[PDB]
DNA sequence: TAAATTTGACACTATAATGGGTTAACTCGTTGTGGTAG
DNA sequence: CTACCACAACGAGCTACCTCTCCGCATAAGTGTCAAATTTA
RNA sequence: CGGAGAGGUA
């Protein structure tokens, strides 16, 4: 009962007889004249026990009085019936057949092992051919298959010498005889002498199978499956309906099918049928038997009656409705109830109004118990009924009962883990739950009919569970970004902004108050409006550099509403917060700061204060929608009628016959656009700015009135689109090929639409309809993959002192800043010290978690950079400590040990799926005759640098681009300084004077031709793909010299300055011309959810980016092939490597110029395998963190960057090693990198060689499928091939991930029960 | 070709096509080889003696009428005088039993006047598994002292054979063989006591047969011989007629079974068929063999057609009711009740007999 | 709907599901991982062992709960042996493995 | 238990009958054969 | 001899809940002795 | 108390 492994293991006949306590011998299930079950049958008493609690069939013993006898009437042991579900049988086959798991799924598992093709063993199998398994004479050598005449040819001519059979017995000889230590031995000496790939690769699998059987003590016989098991019977059972029919499972249909054959094949070997007969019967029974096994996997599935295929146990074990995800991770539960919700305005963040029906129904044991120790009933039964008709004395009971006895409501899809929480009930009369407002932006719960269900808690550990760690008031800040997630959401901000706004002269303006409670007096006096722009009294409490509050009192302009709301704000807090109008965002950052200066519970009673308080004074507002409030602008017809001719006078023009219609397609799409741009701009404006009725100054301006701009300028619901397809004009709509429809939809829904544009907008609405249900069934899955991947990370250590990091830089693409520094290192531990003279020379010791003062005091002294600790580079193993992951954005504080992060980070990621001076760096570069500087680098980068030291853009010339400042000079903004031509590149030099045609002549590697532009005679090379048998062996090179001849050298190398110019090049520099230094000579040419996916998966792009694998110089190696082959030599040693480039793909790099480790060769998506084999783990992560993080930004949804990095980690587990020392690996193992690095620790503590490695890239599919637990992976995905290649590898569970004890039944090893599994091991260990 | 099939019914008709098809005579010398293998392992094993023993003492045991006279012949007041006449034969043969040609000639006479007795299979089969298990008995002492022979001396099996051959019953031989004063030869005394228990062991089954070795050994392999030809002509009509199966077996399908274990079954009556099949009727095989297979197939049909057995008679009844709804469906343009279906079905029937009928 | 304690299935022992037969809420696998991330281990439990598929735990709940002790006593889901035994029937020999 | 009787099982039908019914027939990535041509 | 491509085959696809109806479908030849398990007093 | 098919809700 206690256990810590769960060993998997091949079953040998004497181990399947040893389960078994009987053999079933007859296809017959019950009787049916007496529904009594049958000898030896299906669900025979004898072998699979008593059918009733302590009683025997015949009726001989029918008590407890004999616990455990056997009856000499009718062998039926007196037991118990639960061991009806706990006792196997066993059918003895005749003709042994094979396993299918071990013949079909790929690898063959057998073909492999014996070293045939699958086809040979099927062709064996079915009785089509015959194998010799032994021969003496040197004719006939093991595994030859034979056809038939062959066969006869042979046993007419030796008969005696050889041994060939055919079926599955032959096969089982096969194995039988065959030994595998020999094989093995010989397969590594055979695998020294040459090294193909494939071959090496197939000789690998084909060892390391050998190798499992050797190490795991099963035979290979034991694919051969002579005894069949057969289920215990109430597993299997046959129940009757209502309807006096029964209703019977598919395993009984299979095993009649199989044990009738069975029968009938013995029956014909003892009746000495003839040969094709008994070979008959043998195939079939293999099919029943397969068809047992799986259905749907060799042939034809055997459908039953309803002529549907029956469900085999290898169905009754995998897919999406069996046992594993089905009814080992998610089950039913009991003391559960579910209703529809409604609004509850009057409660808090921690209560919940649970109907009095539902909640006597939950609590029914906690009553009974309550009501036995009060002495009101002497029996449960007595309980039982006095519940049933609900006395007051039993509701007064039950309101004892529930009081501080928290329950959990839960609503599905339970997107991130903010989807269940834990709340105190209170007893309200009716049926629906009542929910509080502001946990509905948690929840994602609308009131329009959604549904939820409500759990019970039952023991003190659950209790407690609930009230510190579920509780409501506990998870105010979101867990995948450190912001809060109770926010007021579209009427308590339309309250607060119609507070806190203020009109220009509404009533009493110039007024004078003694405080806020004289305003609030005012308000509900009727003397003064809200809108009021008063003098007030306000004393504000500050917090000095202890927690003590100081208190400054004075003058502020305020309005009644900003006074009113300075009522509702705790002490603390100044007065700068309340004085500008509230949209959400304002109020969002209000409950940020409080709870960033003060704490928790006054963030929780601000909070609540602010959403009463918002409700009633939006009750009070009185804003109301009106047909009037959607105000027309008034020059929308003459825009439109400016539009409708300039688009009849295009067509006119094009009519005419002047330009293409595709041109006048995009002109026309153009002019709408500009059109409804100007539309909107007009509406917006009139809308804005409509309260221009003012006084006591003049004529005055304001803000609008309008409830429609109230309700998009709050933010409160809608925004400008909504606005504009409202009252402005609809737009351009999308055909559904994609294409945009050249006539727009003028009317809004105000003017009504006529029949087409409603037509019209019928198709995008659909479109958008679908992709809805499409993208959340993606996210799901994508979800799914990404829990599986990181369910085992957890948090064991606090420290683990490494000195490694990322360098969190502000990322600068394009013209702007996407996410500051501060977004980028809020939470994160400084790896490393910041050592810059700057201004103020801050300076942060290593170890610091860096708080909102740490950070704003980084932004004042202007850091650039910082290097911090990440999840991916720590040093811990099976886990990872507490410094290196942060701060728990959840809380605000570091991190507990104990905390399953991996979950967290696939929650976050998962859920809003369904939303979807200039200085020049790494230069090398040559003055031109003029100033406008040219560089002849391919990574050179040039910043825009502030005065500050801050970067704020960034771009990347061409090669030989041209620029005018260089480094250190200050530019004003405005100035363009990259200028380069778009289109084509040159081929600029280095070296001036005149220029000599040396190694091309024309007629076999130029082509004598003028130009069509300039008429001037060019000398242009034709490509290689294409020139004679004189152009085949040597490459055209523009050598530079000087004004006489001589090849000059490049300064600083002993290499003369040639430049082997490609093919397909228009050259037009001739001869007798001045060539100055860096100056061209030619001019040559050169959705979100998917991109997640694929990045998080690692495809490799469809079109490469080719990188160079050694430093050193580029040259070509293999001629007269369209297929490039590339020398890579290094300048120090030999090149032991080689590229290979097809025909039509583009090279950016040519061969006269030298490239260092990783650099592009060919443009290009780069794929992440070679990234992470060339440039590093840190190069890969930041990678995949900047393009996930791009896609997360486009639509703008604002993730941490952690969660992306320990998924990367999680993605890194498997080191495949390129050279070994002295461990037991041999070559090119995917074997798990924690290993490789625990057993080179113990190795160099013991000091010996090491072991060499290289961590591999694999996508998050089968990184989960590659896991050392074979069970979580047989409840993931493929379970057939994960549970055979378990199976035959002899493996075993240690059970340390959090699935694995999910679906065992014990506590996961995180969180509260993490200690107790500590200790657990501190037990197991030490003793 | 043997290539791309999965379906086993194609791969079983592929090879059931190979054979042709047989004419009107050839089924006659089909069953004229096996009536003439039947007759001649029955007068191989009528020749044995301790065989008339056993038929003499049984047909002896059956005249004190413990059990019918129909049980053990079933064909040629009139069985009492010719086992008294054959046990006439059998003490004249005893008084005459070495005294020598005329006991072969009474033996021989035994078993033609034994010829025209046709017995029940039952009583024929103990008799020839009886033949077999004895003689499976002395070819086990023949094997160990094969054993004993090249166990230890790595000599030639001819010099020995040739030896053990003639007598093999004394012990001469064995003396004879280490009397040749071969290198192998003295070194065989080590098992000189182990070859005299099989030298006596032999001699008893020589006293429970009466005669030599070789003369059982000739009479087994006629025996033998004689079995081979009567399986062989049986299996060359068997396999011949498979396509009469089919034939008969493509009518009942898609009533429970598979068409191939309907296949078998229908094989299984052919067999039978063919081991009751006698061509002196002057009727074709196929009029006889259909019998057999429809009565096979269709009793497989009604014993592992579903989950649950039903009896044959109560399979029978069902249908005697399934064509008596029909038919009255038929006559009257609507479904029969149950007291319709009792008046037209049986005297002994009522309505709720067959109430209960109806599963 | 509401339920407490009803009847039960026949092969995976759990409770039944639908109003209309009186069945209880699926706690389906998205809850438990929300669960798992909360570090909620015996919440989980309880809903794993005691309120589900495992006979003694459960008819021990109710006992207890009459007898108004709030303590847990786990054991092996009927589920997990429900697997085993087919995966045995499979040919695959698996077993837990006591230490 | 002695005896009754409806169930249940098995054995046997002698003109000639000689090769069967059938269903339904996206999108994507990975693995393994099966040549292919120089 | 082995680097390469095109086919074939296989495994994958949110969650939870509610209601209703359907599942021994067209086909089939009867007798005769012997054992035996359920049935009355 | 199961499994299929059809429909509906969020
Ligand atoms: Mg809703
Ligand atoms: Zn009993
Ligand atoms: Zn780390």
């Amino acid at each position: 009962e206690e256990f810590d492994a769960i060993k998997i293991a091949l079953a040998s006949p004497d181990m399947i007889r040893s389960w078994s306590f009987g053999e079933v011998k007859k296809p017959e299930t019950i009787n049916y004249r007496t529904f009594k079950p049958e000898r030896d049958g299906l669900f025979c008493a004898r072998i699979f026990g008593p059918v009733k609690d302590y009683e025997c069939l015949c009726g001989k013993y029918k008590r407890l009085k004999h616990r455990g006898v056997i009856c000499e009437k009718c062998g039926v042991e007196v037991t118990q019936t639960k061991v009806r579900r706990e006792r196997m049988g066993h059918i003895e086959l005749a003709s042994p057949t094979a396993h299918i798991w071990f013949l079909k799924s790929l690898p063959s598992r057998i073909g492999l092992l014996l070293d045939m093709p699958l086809r040979d063993i099927e062709r064996v199998l079915y009785f089509e051919s015959y194998v010799v398994i032994e021969g003496g004479m040197t004719n006939l050598e093991r595994q030859q298959i034979l056809t038939e005449e062959q066969y006869l040819d042979a046993l007419e001519e030796f008969g005696d010498e050889f041994d060939a059979k055919m079926g599955a017995e032959a096969i089982q000889a096969l194995l039988k005889s065959m030994d595998l230590e020999q094989e093995c031995e010989q397969l590594r000496e055979e695998l020294n002498e040459t090294n193909s790939e494939t071959k090496r690769k197939k000789l690998t699998k084909r060892i390391k199978l050998l190798e499992a059987f050797v190490q795991s003590g099963n035979k290979p016989e034991w694919m051969i499956l002579t005894v069949l098991p057969v289920l215990p019977p109430d597993l299997r059972p046959l129940v009757p309906l209502d309807g006096g029919r029964f209703a019977t499972s598919d395993l009984n249909d299979l095993y009649r099918r199989v044990i009738n054959r069975n029968n009938r094949l013995k029956r014909l070997l003892d009746l000495a049928a003839p040969d094709i007969i008994v070979r008959n019967e043998k195939r079939m029974l293999q099919e029943a038997v397969d068809a047992l096994l799986d259905n749907g996997r060799r042939g034809r599935a055997i459908t039953g009656s309803n002529k549907r295929p029956l469900k085999s146990l290898a169905d009754m074990i995998k897919g999406k409705q069996g046992r594993f995800r089905q009814n080992l991770l998610g089950k039913r539960v009991d003391y559960s109830g579910r209703s529809v919700i409604t609004v509850g305005p009057y409660l808090r963040l921690h209560q919940c109004g649970l109907p009095k029906k539902m909640a006597l129904e939950l609590f029914k044991p906690f009553i009974y118990g309550k009501l036995e120790l009060r002495g009101l009933a002497t029996t449960i039964k007595a309980a039982k009924k006095m519940v049933e008709r609900e006395e007051a004395v039993v509701w007064d009971i039950l309101d004892e009962v529930i009081r501080e006895h928290p329950v959990l409501l839960n609503r599905a899809p339970t997107l991130h883990r903010l989807g269940i929480q834990a709340f105190e009930p209170v007893l309200i009369e009716g049926k629906a739950i009542q929910l509080h407002p502001l946990v509905c932006a948690a929840y994602n719960a609308d009131f329009d009919g959604d549904q939820m269900a409500v759990h019970v808690p039952l023991t003190l550990e659950a209790q407690l569970e609930a009230r510190a760690l579920m509780m409501s008031t506990n998870n105010i800040l979101s867990p995948a970004n450190g912001e809060p997630i109770i926010v007021p959401s579209q009427d308590v901000v339309l309250g607060l902004y119609y507070m806190t706004r203020d009109c220009v002269n509404a009533k009493g303006e110039g007024m004078v108050l003694t405080g806020p409670k004289e305003a609030e007096r005012l308000y509900r006096s009727g003397l003064a409006s809200l809108h009021a722009r008063v003098k007030v009294r306000i004393t504000e409490y500050e917090k000095d550099a202890n927690g003590e509050l100081v208190a400054k009192t004075s003058l502020k302009d305020t309005t009644v509403g900003r006074a009113i709301l300075w009522m509702i704000v705790p002490k603390g807090l100044p007065y700068s917060i309340v004085n500008q109008a509230l949209g959400k965002k304002a109020i969002s950052k209000m409950l940020n700061t409080c709870y960033r200066i003060l704490g928790l519970k006054p963030t929780v009673i601000f909070a609540d204060q602010i959403m009463y308080t918002g409700f009633a004074y939006a009750a009070r507002s009185g804003a109301s929608v009106g047909i009037d409030d959607m105000v027309i602008p008034e020059k929308k017809h003459e825009i439109i009628s400016e539009a409708e001719a300039e688009v009849a006078e295009i067509q006119e023009q094009f009519q005419s016959g002047l330009v293409t219609a595709g041109e006048r397609y995009n002109k026309v799409i153009d002019i709408w656009a500009a059109a409804n741009d100007r539309v909107s701009k007009a509406m917006m404006d009139n809308l804005q700015t409509e309260t221009v009725i003012n006084r006591d100054g003049q004529e005055e301006k304001q803000v609008s009135f309008n409830s429609i701009y109230m309700m998009a300028d709050s933010g409160a619901r809608g925004s400008a689109a909504q606005i504009r397809q409202l009252a402005g004009m609809r737009g351009l709509m999308a055909k559904p090929d994609g294409s945009i429809i050249e006539t727009p939809i003028t009317a809004n829904f105000r003017e009504g639409l006529n029949v087409l544009q409603y037509f019209i907008s019928t198709h995008g609405a659909r479109k958008g309809l679908a992709d809805t249900a499409l993208k959340t069934a993606n996210s799901g899955y994508l979800t799914r993959r990404l829990v599986d991947v990181a369910q085992d990370l957890v948090v064991t250590e606090d420290d683990c002192g490494t000195h490694e990091g990322i360098m969190m830089t502000p990322v600068i693409e394009g013209g702007d800043v996407k996410e500051p520094l501060r977004d980028r290192v809020l939470g994160r531990v400084t790896a490393e010290d910041v050592l810059k003279p700057g201004t103020a020379d801050i300076l942060v010791p290593r170890n610091t978690l860096l708080h909102e003062q740490w950070c704003d005091l980084l932004e004042e002294n202007s850091v650039d950079a910082v290097k911090v600790r990440s999840v991916v580079s720590c040093d811990t193993d099976f886990g990872v400590c507490a410094h290196c992951y942060g701060r728990d954005l959840a809380r605000g504080h570091i991190i507990n040990k104990g905390e399953a992060i991996g979950v967290i980070a696939a929650q976050s990621i998962g859920e809003p799926g369904t939303q979807l001076s200039i200085k020049l760096s790494n230069v090398k570069s040559v003055v031109n005759s003029s100033g406008k500087l040219v560089i002849t680098s391919r990574n050179t980068e040039l910043k825009l640098i502030d005065e500050f030291g801050r970067t704020k853009e960034s771009y990347k010339v061409p090669y030989g681009a041209v620029l005018a400042k260089g480094d250190g000079e200050q530019v004003a903004g405005g100035e363009t300084v990259a200028n380069w031509d778009p289109h084509t590149m040159p081929v600029i030099t280095e070296v001036s004077g005149f220029v000599r045609f040396t190694d091309m002549i024309d007629g076999q590697t130029i082509t004598r031709q003028t130009d069509e532009l300039t008429g001037l005679s060019s000398l242009v090379v034709l490509d290689s793909a294409e020139r004679t048998a004189g152009g085949k062996d040597l490459r055209p090179a523009l050598k530079i010299v000087d004004a006489q001849g001589n090849d000059v050298l490049i300064p600083g190398t002993d290499m003369p300055a040639q430049y082997f110019l490609p093919g397909k090049a228009i050259v037009q520099l001739e001869d007798g011309v001045q060539i100055s230094s860096g100056d061209t000579l030619a001019r040559i040419p050169q959705g979100g959810l998917p991109r997640v996916a694929d990045l998080f998966e690692a495809r490799r792009p469809k079109e490469p980016a080719i990188l160079a694998e050694i430093s050193g110089i580029v040259s070509f190696g293999k001629e007269t092939k369209g297929k490039r082959r590339l020398v890579i030599t290094p300048v120090d040693g030999s090149d032991p490597y080689e590229e290979m480039i097809p025909k039509w793909r583009q090279l950016n790099v040519f061969e006269g110029e030298r490239v260092e480790r990783g650099d592009v060769i060919s443009d290009g998506p780069e794929a992440p395998h070679d990234i992470l084999r060339l440039r590093g783990v840190h190069a890969v992560t930041r990678y995949i963190v900047n393009e996930v993080q791009d896609v997360y930004r486009l639509q703008g949804v604002k993730i941490n960057d952690k969660h992306i990095e320990v998924i990367v980690r999680q993605m890194l587990r498997k080191a495949t090693i390129v050279n070994a020392g002295s461990s037991d690996f041999l070559e090119g193992e995917q074997v798990e990198y924690s290993r490789v690095k625990i057993a080179n620790r113990e190795l160099e503590a013991n000091g010996k060689v090491g072991a060499t490695y290289s961590r591999d890239l694999l996508g998050i599919t089968k990184a989960s499928l590659a896991t050392e637990s074979f069970i979580s992976a047989a409840s993931f995905q493929e379970t057939t091939r994960v549970l055979t290649e378990a199976a035959v590898a002899g493996k075993r569970d240690e059970l340390r991930g959090l699935k694995e004890n999910v679906i065992v039944g014990r506590l996961i090893p995180a969180g509260t029960g993490y200690a107790y599994h500590q200790d657990r091991m501190r037990r197991r260990a030490a003793g | 070709e043997i290539g791309r099939t999965t379906d086993p019914v194609r791969m079983y008709m592929r090879e059931m096509g190979t054979v042709e098809l047989l004419t009107r005579e050839g089924e006659i010398d089909i069953a004229k080889r096996i009536e003439d293998g039947i007759n001649q392992v029955q007068c191989s094993v009528a020749e044995y003696p301790e065989a008339i023993t056993y038929l003499l003492e049984q047909y002896d045991r059956v005249e004190a009428e413990e059990a019918r006279l129909s049980d053990l012949i079933t064909g040629f007041e009139l069985a009492r005088e010719k086992f008294a006449e054959l046990r006439a034969q059998y003490v004249v043969t005893r008084d005459t039993i070495k005294a020598h040609a005329t006991a072969q000639e009474e033996i021989l006479k035994l078993s033609e006047v034994f010829k025209q007795f046709r017995l029940v299979p039952k009583q024929f089969d103990y008799l020839v598994n009886s033949m077999r298990v004895m003689m499976d008995r002395v070819r086990t002492q023949e094997r160990l002292i094969m054993k004993l022979c090249v166990e230890q001396c790595k000599m030639p099996k001819k010099n020995f054979i040739t030896l053990f051959t003639g007598n093999e019953t004394s012990d001469t031989w064995f003396n004879a063989a280490i009397a040749m004063n071969k290198p192998w030869s003295e070194k065989l005394h080590d098992v000189s006591e182990e070859v005299h228990r099989a030298l006596q062991k032999l001699q008893q089954i020589e006293e429970e047969t009466g005669l030599t070795i070789e003369q059982v050994k000739d009479i087994n392999r006629r025996m033998s011989i004689g079995e081979a030809k009567a399986r062989r002509a049986k299996k060359e009509m068997v396999e011949a007629n498979l396509r009469l199966v089919i034939s008969i077996a493509k009518k009942y399908t898609n009533r429970g079974l598979q068409f191939l274990d309907l296949i078998q079954e229908g094989n299984i009556g052919l067999m039978k068929a063919v081991d009751k099949f006698e061509y002196r009727r002057g009727y074709k095989f196929s009029t006889y063999a259909t019998w057999w297979i429809r009565q096979a197939i269709t009793r497989s049909i009604a014993d592992q057609a579903r989950t649950i057995r039903i009896p044959v008679h109560m399979i029978e009844t069902i249908n005697k009711l399934n064509r008596i709804s029909r038919q009255m469906l038929q006559e009257m343009g609507r479904e029969p009740t149950p007291e319709e279906l009792a008046e037209r079905m049986l005297m002994p029937e009522d309505k709720i007999r067959k109430v209960l009928k109806i599963a | 709907h509401a339920r407490s304690t009803g009847s039960y299935s026949l092969v995976t022992q759990q409770p039944l599901g639908g109003k209309a037969q009186f069945g209880g809420q699926r706690f389906g696998e998205m809850e438990v991982w929300a669960l798992e991330a909360y570090g909620a281990a015996y919440t989980l439990q309880e809903m794993l062992t005691v309120k589900s598929d495992d006979v003694n735990g459960r008819t021990k709940m109710y006992k207890n709960i009459v007898d108004g002790n709030h303590q847990m006593e786990p054991g092996m889901p009927e589920s997990f042996n429900v697997l085993l035994k087919e995966i045995r029937s499979l040919g695959i020999n698996i077993e837990l493995e006591d230490e």
